[PDB]
């Protein structure tokens, strides 16, 4: 009957990105200018400094981008930052300095490369020594994905079948030949850059469609295994509900859920809890360093999401919980490229199932009181302080005891124990080792 | 040999000296910044008459500091200061003459080839991989909030608080004596720091976390002294770090590390504040308490607009972020332009 005015009360690419770019890469504690030939190619283990000079309306101003790879050591990140200052000071302070991290590039940055960026997995040595995987190889796999236009990226993935996703296309470079896998929801712009990338092969490409995968294919990917084959990902977002991710945290002092749009793996913080909506499933990502206050409230607030769904509830929608490092290939598909070297020690989900026992990796699904409503655990369980069965009110551990065994330990019923004074309740509990 | 000239970096720390060779993941030698008399230097010290040269992050016993630098160069690092250039750190607001006597001391009693002086907090932003941000360097004896924009500090907002690690350890000794223990054997001060550094943590809501301490034993942990005795620390775990947010605990009247950061950010330009709000880098050993990042997001979110994204940055290796910064800076092959040569000293004085 009234419109709360707070409903209403609740950035641009300064140029076309067509100016000149001078890409310098952090090598050996110094800046090495990249050859123009390798423009559009960044290594996720090395940091880069990009110098964009542009004149808009006859006004020459300067922007310095320092792109920090996800696996670039602290030494390269500092050298990237330290030299962006020096190229700024050389321009006298006329430069605006912008920090770019892998998988979260701004719109202007991707425009400088016409939206075609190739991020190999590798890099030069860090802290001045050892392995330098500066070669993609004779055999590698690439992942072409576009959240919106102007961001069509190709990133090197582990040459395994699990890495395959349905919303995207892939390019396999082998000694035998180059093949281009096509997914059910492969947008044209993604499919195009794959062919443009695959066309570099003097041998050519052989496009493959999902389902029509010949056997010579998997013998190069090592063999078949379940990849990101979800209903939502196979379709195109024109018809399936847009995959959404929310961040739940008490860090602001109040438990809140905030939407993360264009979500990727880096957006996940191991200190807070996240919820992913996929229509068919709703996942609860539990940070390893997350708070038990956050975890529970996220598990519950997820249920309030199914109920207040402004559409068909489908009340048996699986609200499943996942743990950092034990992510299934269907949870990762709504994100872009998933790196296992971060939290899963570089092991695929299948390799994790073998070592961790499959059962231990099983995703659990979400499903003041009287004495009856309290789960009764034995006295030996509640008397300890060391990893006791969870779900116990550690403040009032006396309730998790039975009415019978209560009278043997305390000498009275819980009905009389609560009518005793509070200083007595805290005293008798500590005596019986149940504080 | 060292025709590349192996460089060196020293963080002149209020309570701990962090020094090593440039181009390494971390410093090789970390020893306490103490000089003792009945010479006696380092952890070898603990009847004595101890003194702190850099008690408040600035050097006062100027020539006395030479002995500490000597201990670093000759005994801890096992190096010859004549053959290796040096990178020295300075406080956020060092006296203009503080640097000059450092310049002279290096070039004279040690005959260093070259030297450079860098702000401790500007080094910390380099390890973080950023040029813009406000740093909190909570050390042993002093804490500083230093806004940094595009590589250089903003001195109109550099702020300082003298509440830091050593004060917290003493407050733990008090509340632990209040708990019914008694360790003041001067050597036993380190046992308390081991308790602090391993069993303490910061609470998001001090009042709520204090209430659970009297209605339960959940937060209670146990510590084995070297005498084999197992003592139990309870509400003290979060009380010791809470002094940083409520300086009244030890008696000071200053504001806490949450308010000082707000004041410092607000003394800056409105447009640079968002990046300063989204790049709140943390440095120092006293920023290594569990949960300090969460509360600092909480407290700052309150005193700040409802539409400001607050991001507290906590590099895993922040106890040595200053050293890691200099090792990066010194190892720059473009740092010879900023080195000060011995000839330039003889010609221009320390200047
Ligand atoms: N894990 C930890 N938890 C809490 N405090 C710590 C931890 N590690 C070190 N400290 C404290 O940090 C202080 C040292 O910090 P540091 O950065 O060396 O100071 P400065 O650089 O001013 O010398 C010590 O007083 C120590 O008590
Ligand atoms: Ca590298
Ligand atoms: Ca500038
Ligand atoms: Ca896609
Ligand atoms: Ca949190
Ligand atoms: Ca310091």
């Amino acid at each position: 009957t009234k419109f709360d005015a707070m409903t209403l009360h609740n950035t641009g690419m300064v140029d076309d990105g067509s100016g000149k770019k001078k890409i310098y890469r952090i090598e050996n504690m110094d800046l090495v200018e990249l050859e123009k030939r390798y423009y559009g190619e960044l290594y996720g283990g090395d940091s880069y400094v990009i110098h964009y000079t542009y004149a808009v309306n006859g006004k020459e101003e300067h922007i310095i981008y320092y792109w920090l790879g996800r696996h670039s050591t602290s030494d390269e990140r500092g050298v990237a930052a330290a030299k962006t200052i020096e190229i700024d000071d050389s321009l006298g302070g006329t430069a605006k300095q912008v920090r770019v991290v892998q998988s979260k590039e701004p719109n202007h940055f991707m425009a400088m490369f016409d939206g075609k960026l190739i991020i190999f997995q590798g890099g030069k040595a860090g802290w001045g020594g050892h392995n330098s995987t500066d070669g993609p190889g004779d055999t590698y796999l690439l992942h072409v994905r576009g959240t919106s236009q102007y961001n069509t990226k190709a990133e090197q993935v582990p040459c395994r079948a699990e890495s395959l996703n349905s919303n995207d296309v892939f390019v396999l470079f082998s000694k035998g030949g180059t093949y281009v896998w096509a997914g059910k929801g492969c947008t044209g712009d993604e499919r195009e850059m794959a062919k443009k990338i695959a066309s570099k092969s003097p041998k050519g490409y052989i496009m493959i469609v999902e389902g029509q995968e010949k056997e010579e294919f998997w013998d190069l990917l090592g063999g078949k295994t379940e990849y990101a084959s979800d209903f939502s990902l196979k379709q195109a977002e024109n018809e399936h509900r847009p995959s959404r991710l929310f961040q739940c945290s008490n860090a602001s002092g109040v438990f809140k859920a905030e939407e993360i749009v264009d979500f990727v793996q880096e957006d996940l913080v191991p200190e807070d809890v996240f919820i992913l909506d996929a229509d068919h499933t709703i996942y609860v990502w539990l940070g390893n360093e997350a708070r038990n206050d956050e975890k529970q409230m996220a598990m519950d607030t997820a249920i309030e999401y199914l109920e207040s769904d402004p559409s068909g509830r489908d009340p048996d929608t699986p609200i499943m919980t996942v743990k950092q490092g034990y992510e299934p290939p269907d949870f990762v598909g709504h994100f872009g490229v998933w790196d296992r070297q971060l939290w899963s020690h570089g092991m695929s989900y299948a390799e994790l199932k073998k070592e961790l026992g499959e059962k231990n990796m099983s995703m659990e699904q979400v499903r003041e009181m009287s004495f009856s409503d309290v789960s009764k655990y034995p006295y030996s369980v509640l008397v300890q302080k060391e990893g006791l069965p969870d779900g116990i009110d550690l403040q009032n551990k006396e309730k998790h005891l039975t009415e019978e065994e209560f009278e043997k330990i305390f000498g009275m019923t819980y009905a009389t124990f609560i009518t005793k004074p509070a200083w007595k309740q805290t005293q008798l509990k500590k005596d019986k080792g149940l504080f | 040999d060292e025709d590349e000239t192996t460089a060196l970096v020293c963080d002149n720390g209020s309570g701990l000296v962090k020094a090593g060779f440039a181009g390494d993941d971390a410093p090789r030698a970390v020893f306490p910044s103490i000089v003792g008399r009945p010479s006696y230097v380092g952890d070898e010290a603990q009847i004595l008459t101890l003194k702190y040269p850099i008690e408040h992050g600035i050097i006062t016993n100027w020539d006395d500091m030479e002995k500490i630098w000597h201990h670093t160069f000759y005994n801890e690092l096992r190096v010859a200061p004549e053959e290796h250039p040096t990178l020295l750190t300075e406080a956020p607001l060092n006296p203009k003459a503080n640097r000059e006597k450092m310049t002279q001391i290096m070039f004279e009693t040690f005959n260093v080839p070259a030297m450079y002086v860098a702000i401790q907090a500007v080094l910390s932003l380099y390890a973080s991989g950023r040029t813009t941000g406000i740093v909190l360097d909570s050390g042993d004896g002093v804490t500083h909030n230093v806004p940094i924009y595009e590589g250089y500090a903003l001195p109109h907002a550099i702020m300082r608080l003298d509440l830091a690690g050593r004060d917290l350890t003493d407050y733990l000794m008090k509340i632990l004596t209040e708990r019914g223990y008694s360790f003041v054997t001067t050597a036993e001060r380190e046992i308390v720091r081991d308790i602090k550094e391993k069993l303490c943590y910061v609470a998001l809501d001090f009042e709520n976390e204090m209430a659970t301490a009297a209605s339960s034993s959940s937060l209670e942990k146990s510590y084995e002294l070297p005498d084999g005795q197992v003592i139990t620390i309870g509400n003290e775990r979060f009380r010791c770090p809470e002094t940083l947010f409520q300086p009244s605990f030890i008696g000071m009247e200053s504001a806490g590390i949450h308010e000082t950061t707000y004041n410092s950010i607000m003394k800056c330009d409105i447009d640079i504040r968002k990046d300063l709000y989204a790049n709140n880098v943390m440095s120092g050993g006293t920023t290594m308490y569990p949960g300090i990042a969460d509360r600092m997001q909480k407290e700052i979110t309150a005193l700040a607009p409802s539409t400001m994204k607050i991001k507290i940055i906590a590099p895993p290796e922040r106890k040595y972020s200053v050293w890691i910064g200099g090792s990066i800076l010194a190892s720059l092959s473009t740092f010879q332009q900023m080195w000060i040569t011995k000839q330039e000293y003889d010609e221009a004085g320390p200047s």
